């Protein structure tokens, strides 16, 4: 017996085109190429990949905020190649000066190609969700991937929309930058008084190591009981094997309790979706009501 | 203040949110029991959960848990103390009897189907288009023992088809029929397939399956469970 | 108590140390000569931090702080009151922390299972050593670890940052966020998925794992499949630990400036170094 980390021999046969369910199959392209590299740690297999309406939608504004990024970085190098990969990370697509406040008249170089972006952006990420809305019920399954998906998109919604509107102004929004965003989060904490004072910075983070925590222990735990089909989590939800009856207890003598096949599952989607609706909840408070996350500490 | 009103409602939900986890997590394995099978006084601080039930797939029947328990299978150990919190000792063969490190679970008795309703796991030799892509083909090597001896020569490999990944090795014996190996128990080398769990002598008695093409998830955790069982029984 | 189906599992075995004598469960807890050494460890240690906040004369769990040596100390022992009680702590979390991935192993032979969860569980125990045994040691005094404080470790966490200016610049600090970032967006996602899957639309039968596979296919072109998930979950929050130990390891031993000026061997390389324009010209 070896690991289980990389496969020893892998096997391929005629490409999987999927559970039909409700899938338009108009919208499926064919199968991709497969990648005997992938194969060593997951399937070889690559597509098809489903394109419909909001897909398409979703891909040409996420596009667009690329190139309006893009097209802002080149006009930053001078149009000059070499200083375009000097600087990649150093250029940002900052957001409109505090003085244009809430406004959509700030100047394209002067905030308005960040707005532009920004329209951008938030179409591509909504049409995603709908898309992961909808291939979900296609298929006739629960809408769980949509609903963890929108913590995540709760976050960037604080950060880049609802904060900067209560604040009062698009300045508060966070710039398209590699090295700028880093020096936006550290002057976010500085200027509010220390976010590791903030209790909803440090649920989130009890969150974000937790769910390093428990990826390693359930990812761990389901190699470690692979030999019995530990895996194949489904049909052990069915029907409990002798795969999760030994993964319980080897948890249950460890720790003195544990899960179930499907409920280790449970623990694993709020562990990860508190993250970012702590975060998120953390940063929205930053300003609009607490000004000095160290000083509210010690006194309310 | 909001900030403080926001915080102190969170951690309200948590405590919620925790005692629903420790509940649905409760589905399986409960109520507890005392060691010899009456239920135990002390259940813990969270409420057993209200069953839920599943229809599955492909006619065949819904489960509710939780529900009425059972090993449906007789259980060969024998209690070691009068008291509590000591080991149960195997009473016979304890590969032979599936206890211990060799345990299986009853489960039934029917192969696991893919989406479509046809068996998930098939041998190459019933599944067209499979082929090793890639790393050392086991097909045809000697299949060898921790005590470093020949046990068989693998004779084929058990596909998941949907995963599209090699779950057993099917090894012929010296009287001409065949065994399931699981393939995270074999270590495939350039000139063997070494299973360190089993000496060569123990290969002939992993449980067997009914049909030569398919096989059960009750055939399964035998087979795993037995394969498993070695590391200790047959050390 | 034990879970329904347990019994069978209770069998004598596995113990690396002791042989039949601490092969014994205590309620649900497995004990074991690991489970006497995690036991005596941690009582010890524990027993310690309480003498430590009568010295300190609060029993407020937000104010106990228990401080490393002063760096004037070295390497060398400290008094009890003036870091002692650190340095004893810290060895009985390592045997305690030890002690329980031995532990588990012992479980993992009695199940008869791999041992990738004790594997596992060396990296997060590495990671506690790296910050409070291998970097003070590269750095030659015991007062650069952290106080085992509520806060005064975040304090800590702040005045080790700061020093090298943004600690954001750090590189192995970045690939290790990548990576944790990435492990909670694949833990949400395979829960999710699992989830969606065992429990469908209404009026729906359970899905198979090739509604998993097509749901994700459809999504992203792609599915890992259900034993690569896994594995990628072991990956990523390994990774990211292994990642944050490194970023640790460099910091005060091979790297002593402003993290922000290592992206330099890309600035100021000397061909594009000096043409005009951009951020740096
Ligand atoms: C990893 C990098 C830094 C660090 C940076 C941060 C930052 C930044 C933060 C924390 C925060 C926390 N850290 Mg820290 N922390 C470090 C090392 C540790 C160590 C250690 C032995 O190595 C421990 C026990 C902790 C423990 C804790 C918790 C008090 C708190 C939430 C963590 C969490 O849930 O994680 C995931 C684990 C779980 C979800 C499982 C639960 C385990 C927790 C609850 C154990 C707490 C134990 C503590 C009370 C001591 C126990 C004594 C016993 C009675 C014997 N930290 C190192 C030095 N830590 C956050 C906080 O809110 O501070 C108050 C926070 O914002
Ligand atoms: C000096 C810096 C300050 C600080 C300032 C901040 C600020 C400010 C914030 C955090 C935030 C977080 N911090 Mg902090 N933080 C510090 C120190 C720490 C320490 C520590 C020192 O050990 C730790 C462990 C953390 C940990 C954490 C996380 C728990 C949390 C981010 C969760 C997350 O998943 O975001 C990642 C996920 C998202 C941003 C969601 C993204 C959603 C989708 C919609 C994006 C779509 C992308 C798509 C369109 C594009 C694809 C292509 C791209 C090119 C890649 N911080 C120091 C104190 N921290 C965040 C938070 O929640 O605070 C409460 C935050 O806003
Ligand atoms: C102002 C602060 C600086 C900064 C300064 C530092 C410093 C300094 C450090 C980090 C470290 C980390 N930072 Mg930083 N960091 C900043 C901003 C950020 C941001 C961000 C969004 O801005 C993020 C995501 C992070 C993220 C991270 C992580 C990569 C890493 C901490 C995880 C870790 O080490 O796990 C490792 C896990 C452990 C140590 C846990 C081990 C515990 C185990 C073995 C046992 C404990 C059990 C026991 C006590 C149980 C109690 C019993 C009960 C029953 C439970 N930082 C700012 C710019 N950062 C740290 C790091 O990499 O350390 C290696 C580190 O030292
Ligand atoms: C969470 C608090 C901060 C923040 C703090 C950090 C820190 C700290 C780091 C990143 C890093 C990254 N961030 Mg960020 N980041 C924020 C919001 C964002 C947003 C957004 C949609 O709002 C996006 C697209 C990104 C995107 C990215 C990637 C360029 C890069 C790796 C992410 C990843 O692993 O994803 C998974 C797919 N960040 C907020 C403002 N980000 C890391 C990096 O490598 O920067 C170069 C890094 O160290
Ligand atoms: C809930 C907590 C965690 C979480 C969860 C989460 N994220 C999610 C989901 C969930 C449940 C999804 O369902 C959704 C998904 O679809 O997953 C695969 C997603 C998602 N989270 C993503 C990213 C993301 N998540 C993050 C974080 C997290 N997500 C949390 C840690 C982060 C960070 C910063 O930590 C990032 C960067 C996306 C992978 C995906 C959402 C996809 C999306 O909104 O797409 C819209 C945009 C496009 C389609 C643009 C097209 C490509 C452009 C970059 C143009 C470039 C083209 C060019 C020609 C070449 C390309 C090269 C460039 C990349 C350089
Ligand atoms: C490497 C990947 C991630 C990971 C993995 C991981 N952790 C693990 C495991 C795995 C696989 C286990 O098997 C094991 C476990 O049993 O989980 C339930 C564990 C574990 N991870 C735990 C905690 C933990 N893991 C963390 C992190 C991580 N764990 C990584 C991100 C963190 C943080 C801060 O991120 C914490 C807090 C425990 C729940 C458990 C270890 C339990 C244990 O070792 O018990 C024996 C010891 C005691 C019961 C207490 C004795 C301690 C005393 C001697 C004194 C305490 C001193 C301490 C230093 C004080 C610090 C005070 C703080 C305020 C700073
Ligand atoms: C599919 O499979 C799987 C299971 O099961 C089917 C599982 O259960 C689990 C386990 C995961 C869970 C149950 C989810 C909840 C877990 C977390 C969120 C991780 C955090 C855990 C804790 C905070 C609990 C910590 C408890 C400890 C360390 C116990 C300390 C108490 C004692 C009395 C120590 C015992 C001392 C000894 C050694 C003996 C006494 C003499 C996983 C991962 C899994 O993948
Ligand atoms: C964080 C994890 C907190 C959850 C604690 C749950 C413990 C439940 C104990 C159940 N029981 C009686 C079977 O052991
Ligand atoms: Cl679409
Ligand atoms: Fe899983």
């Amino acid at each position: 017996e070896y690991q289980n980390i990389f496969s020893q021999v892998q096997v391929r046969g005629p490409a999987d085109l999927g559970m039909t369910e409700d899938v338009n199959l108009a919208n499926r392209s064919g199968v991709g190429p497969f990648s005997t590299l992938l194969g060593w740690f997951g399937n070889a297999q690559l597509g098809p990949i489903y394109l419909g309406s909001l897909g398409v939608l979703s891909l040409f504004s996420g596009l667009m905020w690329f190139f309006t990024i893009g097209i802002w970085f080149w006009y930053q190098a001078g149009w000059n190649p070499a200083v375009f990969l000097r600087d990649l990370f150093f250029f940002s697509l900052e957001p409109p000066a505090p003085e244009y406040g809430l406004s959509f008249a700030a100047p394209l170089k002067e905030g308005g190609l960040w707005l532009i972006a920004s329209f951008f952006m938030f179409v591509a990420v909504w049409s995603w969700w709908g898309r992961t809305y909808l291939r979900a019920q296609a298929l006739g399954m629960g809408k769980h991937t949509a609903w963890a998906f929108l913590s995540a998109i709760w976050l960037w919604m604080v950060l880049g929309f609802i904060r900067p509107i209560l604040m009062g102004s698009w300045s508060e929004a966070v710039p398209y930058g590699i090295f700028s965003h880093l020096d936006w989060t550290n002057n976010f904490s500085l200027v509010h008084g220390n976010l590791f004072y903030n209790p909803f910075h440090g649920l989130s983070i009890a969150f974000l190591y937790g769910s390093a925590l428990l990826f390693a222990m359930h990812g761990a735990t389901i190699l470690a009981v692979s030999r019995f089909g530990g895996e194949r989590e489904l049909e052990q939800i069915a029907d409990r094997g002798t795969a999760a009856e030994r993964a319980a207890l080897f948890w249950r003598w460890t720790m003195g309790f544990n899960a179930t096949m499907e409920g280790i599952h449970r623990w694993a989607i709020w562990m990860a979706v508190l993250v970012t609706l702590t975060g998120g909840i953390g940063i929205l408070l930053s300003g609009t009501v607490v000004d000095n996350w160290y000083v509210w500490g010690q006194n309310h | 203040d909001l900030a403080s009103l926001a915080i102190y409602s969170f951690w309200i939900f948590l405590a919620g949110l925790i005692y629903y986890l420790q509940t649905e997590n409760m589905r399986e394995g409960y109520p507890l029991e005392n060691e010899d099978g009456t239920p135990a006084a002390n259940q813990g601080p969270f409420p057993l959960p209200k069953p839920k039930t599943f229809i599955l797939p492909h006619g065949r029947g819904t489960l509710t848990v939780p529900g009425p328990e059972s090993e449906d299978r007789p259980i060969a150990l024998a209690r070691t103390a009068v008291s509590e919190g000591f080991p149960h000792a195997p009473t016979g063969d304890p590969m032979k009897d599936g206890v211990g490190p060799a345990s299986w679970v009853a489960r039934r008795d029917l192969p696991e189907l893919d989406g479509h309703g046809h068996n998930k796991i098939k041998p190459m030799k019933a599944a067209a288009g499979f082929h090793v892509s890639a790393g050392k083909n086991p097909i045809g090597l000697p299949v060898r023992g921790c005590d470093l001896e020949i046990a068989g020569k693998v004779v084929d490999i058990w596909v998941d088809i949907p995963e599209q990944m090699a779950r057993f090795l099917e090894v012929e014996l010296k009287d001409g029929s065949t065994r399931l190996l699981p393939m995270q128990m074999v270590k495939v080398q350039s000139n063997r397939v070494h299973v360190n769990a089993l000496s060569s002598d123990l290969f002939a008695g992993i449980p067997t399956i009914k049909s030569p093409t398919e096989v059960t998830l009750l055939e399964e955790d035998k087979i795993c469970g037995y394969v498993a069982g070695g590391l200790m029984y047959a050390a | 108590a034990l879970l329904s189906f347990e019994r069978k599992y209770r069998v004598p075995g596995g113990t690396l140390v002791g042989g039949n004598l601490f092969d014994f469960w205590v309620g649900p807890f497995y004990v074991g000569f690991f489970g006497v050494a995690t036991f005596f460890f941690a009582a010890l240690g524990i027993i310690l931090i309480a003498w430590s906040a009568v010295l300190q004369g609060t029993w407020n769990p937000q104010l106990i702080s228990v401080y490393p040596p002063a760096l004037e100390y070295g390497l060398g022992g400290a008094p009890l009151a003036k870091g002692g009680l650190w340095q004893i702590i810290t060895i009985c979390a390592t045997g305690a922390f030890v002690s329980w991935a031995l532990r588990e192993v012992e479980i993992c032979r009695k199940l008869g299972i791999g041992y990738h969860i004790p594997f596992a569980f060396a990296f997060a125990i590495l990671a506690y050593l790296t910050l409070v045994l291998f970097r003070p040691v590269m750095m030659g005094a015991w007062g650069y670890a952290f106080p085992y404080g509520i806060w005064t470790h975040l304090d800590w966490v702040s005045n080790t940052g700061y020093t090298y200016g943004n600690f954001h610049y750090n590189p192995a600090h970045m690939i290790a966020i990548s990576f944790f970032f990435t492990n909670a967006l694949a833990l949400a996602l395979h829960g999710a998925l699992v989830l969606s899957a065992a429990n469908p639309e209404k009026g729906k039968e359970m899905r198979t794992p090739d509604h998993e596979d097509t749901f994700f296919r459809d999504l992203v072109g792609y599915s890992i499949g259900t034993l690569g998930i896994h594995r990628l979950g072991l990956l990523l929050s390994l990774s990211a630990v292994f990642f944050s130990a490194l970023c640790m390891i460099i910091t005060g031993t091979i790297w002593f400036d402003q993290w922000v000026d290592w992206w330099q061997w890309w600035v100021k390389l000397p061909w594009w170094a000096n043409i005009p324009g951009g951020i740096n010209g």
